[PDB]
Protein backbone atom coordinates (compact mmCIF):
# COMPACT_ATOMS: atom_id res chain seq x y z
CA UNK A 1 0.00 0.00 0.00
CA UNK A 2 1.27 3.67 -0.54
CA UNK A 3 0.78 4.34 3.01
CA UNK A 4 3.69 1.64 3.98
CA UNK A 5 6.68 2.56 5.63
CA UNK A 6 9.79 2.92 3.40
CA UNK A 7 11.07 -0.61 4.14
CA UNK A 8 8.18 -2.33 3.95
CA UNK A 9 7.03 -0.65 0.62
CA UNK A 10 7.44 -2.01 -2.76
CA UNK A 11 11.33 -2.33 -4.60
CA UNK A 12 11.97 -3.50 -8.29
CA UNK A 13 15.39 -5.17 -8.65
CA UNK A 14 17.22 -6.34 -11.61
CA UNK A 15 20.68 -8.62 -11.61
CA UNK A 16 22.50 -8.34 -14.16
CA UNK A 17 25.02 -11.20 -14.53
CA UNK A 18 28.17 -11.74 -16.69
CA UNK A 19 29.42 -14.97 -18.49
CA UNK A 20 32.92 -13.65 -18.58
CA UNK A 21 34.33 -16.87 -20.37
CA UNK A 22 37.28 -17.29 -22.43
CA UNK A 23 34.76 -17.85 -25.62
CA UNK A 24 33.65 -15.62 -28.24
CA UNK A 25 31.95 -12.31 -27.28
CA UNK A 26 28.64 -11.30 -28.21
CA UNK A 27 27.75 -8.14 -25.92
CA UNK A 28 30.35 -5.26 -25.82
CA UNK A 29 30.79 -2.02 -24.88
CA UNK A 30 30.72 0.97 -26.90
CA UNK A 31 34.06 0.99 -28.38
CA UNK A 32 35.58 1.17 -31.79
CA UNK A 33 37.96 -1.21 -33.84
CA UNK A 34 41.14 -0.24 -35.47
CA UNK A 35 43.08 -1.92 -38.33
CA UNK A 36 45.02 -5.07 -37.78
CA UNK A 37 48.79 -4.80 -37.67
CA UNK A 38 51.67 -7.48 -37.97
CA UNK A 39 55.34 -8.05 -37.34
CA UNK A 40 55.54 -4.89 -35.52
CA UNK A 41 55.75 -4.04 -31.50
CA UNK A 42 52.37 -2.95 -30.51
CA UNK A 43 50.04 -2.21 -27.64
CA UNK A 44 46.79 -3.94 -28.21
CA UNK A 45 42.89 -4.83 -26.83
CA UNK A 46 40.93 -8.00 -28.37
CA UNK A 47 37.29 -8.13 -27.01
CA UNK A 48 38.19 -6.27 -23.78
CA UNK A 49 42.00 -8.55 -23.10
CA UNK A 50 44.67 -6.34 -23.38
CA UNK B 1 22.79 -55.81 -17.40
CA UNK B 2 26.16 -54.63 -17.70
CA UNK B 3 28.87 -53.86 -20.36
CA UNK B 4 32.12 -52.17 -18.84
CA UNK B 5 33.47 -48.00 -19.91
CA UNK B 6 37.12 -48.91 -20.24
CA UNK B 7 38.19 -45.17 -20.46
CA UNK B 8 35.31 -43.53 -22.33
CA UNK B 9 33.72 -40.26 -21.38
CA UNK B 10 36.44 -37.28 -20.75
CA UNK B 11 35.47 -33.66 -21.86
CA UNK B 12 37.03 -30.75 -23.29
CA UNK B 13 36.79 -28.91 -19.12
CA UNK B 14 37.19 -25.45 -20.70
CA UNK B 15 37.03 -23.06 -23.92
CA UNK B 16 40.74 -22.47 -24.20
CA UNK B 17 43.29 -23.40 -26.47
CA UNK B 18 46.92 -25.27 -25.34
CA UNK B 19 49.16 -27.63 -27.00
CA UNK B 20 51.92 -29.88 -26.09
CA UNK B 21 51.02 -29.84 -22.18
CA UNK B 22 50.26 -32.43 -19.46
CA UNK B 23 46.85 -30.05 -17.87
CA UNK B 24 45.30 -31.40 -14.70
Amino acid sequence: QPTNGVGYQPYRVVVLSFELLHAPATVCGPKKSTNLVKNKCVNFNFNGLT
Amino acid sequence: AYTNSFTRGVYYPDKVFRSSVLHS
